[PDB]
């Protein structure tokens, strides 16, 4: 069975860089290699077959090269909506190997998260739970930390976060924390408050209600 | 102008049985070799199959990890080819393609599980007191997937709808906000349309500012 071996297996680079991926086939495979695009959410898309023909409608700034056993994807000039993971395939023998494919991140500037608090529904308390939710908007690099407190208790192990991919647009990303407490507990605490601190923030922001009011 | 719409994805049992569906349109079906592409969820690509054209005798190729289960087969006549699955497994989970070798469809996900299927409740995010926050948290369903739009889908810019979680129940739960100005939280409606198809669930969500 014919290994596919992509390098590397993620990337950053900035918009309008010149970006490259490299596949190495176990063996020789001519030019039977095709380059997959998948974005996020989508099915994938092919963009190059026979090692360096181009897909109809395909972008000219997409290109493919190499025979045999080394194979390249080149984007010439990176743009935001190229967010995605691509992926080699051999198609010589049965049966047909992808690589494990390549993440491609783009590195823009920092952006400050705009930070939201969501306090629970009256519907949801009748059912004996409450979910606390925390927005992280629009913000760059990924890395962020939310700390949740009830009445000053830091709130460990009862907390999930979600992480949307790159913008297509503005490269940024967007985070949701959600706080799952019994409605007993919620009842008995007044203050709820997420504190994230990030990169692009001089000092840590908090956004806080009080149950009550 | 060239499509490939699958069907007949959905949740069973392990050790049973399921048969997907792609049907082409856009291009000279006969002549073209049909494709199966699966992806676990943040996985890579793994193919399944092929089946070539009448002129090669309906020849099949199969991956290793499903051949003596999986069977592809075409209806030239009605443009669809086929995936049928026997002695399903957990493994078998995926989000399941199929491709004409140029073009892919969107895909069908195919759960392979024990557990129950399960509706959502949907709960308002509701905006604070000028760029204003609001969402719909979609909780405690199984399996995926949920959609969610908002107005009908006339409302897109600003929309960040994040990957479901798991919870440590089993079930799943996924939260869609909105950025919107906060001069329009007064006049203008915002309603989450959520379906959960697994389970027959259709709610719509108007989300305002709390009294």
């Amino acid at each position: 069975d014919i290994q596919m071996t992509q390098s590397p297996s993620s990337l950053s680079a900035s918009v309008g860089d010149r970006v490259t991926i490299t596949c190495k086939a176990s063996q020789d495979v001519n030019t039977a290699v095709a380059w997959y695009q998948q974005k996020p959410g989508k099915a994938p898309k092919l963009l190059i077959y026979w090692a360096s023909t181009r897909h109809t409608g395909v972008p000219s700034r997409f290109s493919g090269s190499g025979s045999g056993t080394d194979f390249t994807f080149t984007i010439s000039s990176l743009q935001p909506e190229d967010i995605a993971t691509y992926y080699c395939l051999q198609y010589i023998n049965y049966p047909y190997t992808f690589g494990q494919g390549t993440k491609l991140e783009i590195k823009r500037t920092v952006a400050a998260p705009s930070v939201f608090i969501f306090p629970p529904s009256d519907e949801q308390l009748k059912s004996g739970t409450a979910s606390v939710v925390c927005l992280l908007n629009n913000f760059y690099p990924r890395e962020a930390k939310v700390q949740w407190k009830v009445d000053n208790a830091l709130q460990s192990g009862n907390s999930q976060e979600s992480v949307t991919e790159q913008d297509s647009k503005d490269s940024t990303y967007s985070l949701s924390s959600t706080l799952t407490l019994s409605k007993a507990d919620y009842e008995k605490h007044k203050v709820y408050a997420c504190e994230v601190t990030h990169q692009g923030l001089s000092s840590p922001v908090t956004k806080s209600f009080n149950r009550g009011e | 102008e060239v499509q490939l719409v699958e069907s007949g994805g959905g949740l069973v049992q392990p050790g049973g049985s399921l048969k997907l569906s792609c049907a082409a349109s856009g291009f000279t079906f006969s002549n073209y070799w049909m494709n199966w592409v699966r992806q676990a969820s943040g996985k890579g690509l793994e193919w399944v199959g092929e089946i070539r054209s009448k002129s090669n005798n309906y020849a099949t190729h199969y991956a290793e990890s499903v051949k003596g289960r999986f069977t592809i087969s075409r209806d030239d006549s009605k443009n669809t080819a086929y995936l049928q699955m026997n002695s399903l497994k957990t493994e078998d989970t995926a989000v399941y393609y199929c491709s004409n070798r140029y073009y892919w469809g969107q895909g069908t996900l195919v759960t392979v599980s024990s557990a129950s299927t399960k509706g959502p409740s949907v709960f308002p995010l509701a905006p604070s007191s000028g760029t204003a926050a609001l969402g719909c948290l979609v909780k405690d369903y199984f399996p995926e997937p949920v959609t969610v739009s908002w107005n009908s889908g006339a409302l897109t810019s600003g929309v960040h709808t994040f990957p479901a979680v798991l919870q440590s129940s089993g079930l799943y739960s996924l939260s869609s906000v909105v950025t919107v100005p906060s001069s329009s939280l007064g006049t203008q409606t915002y309603i989450c349309n959520v379906n959960h198809k697994p389970s027959n669930t259709k709610v719509d969500k108007k989300v305002e500012p709390k009294s």
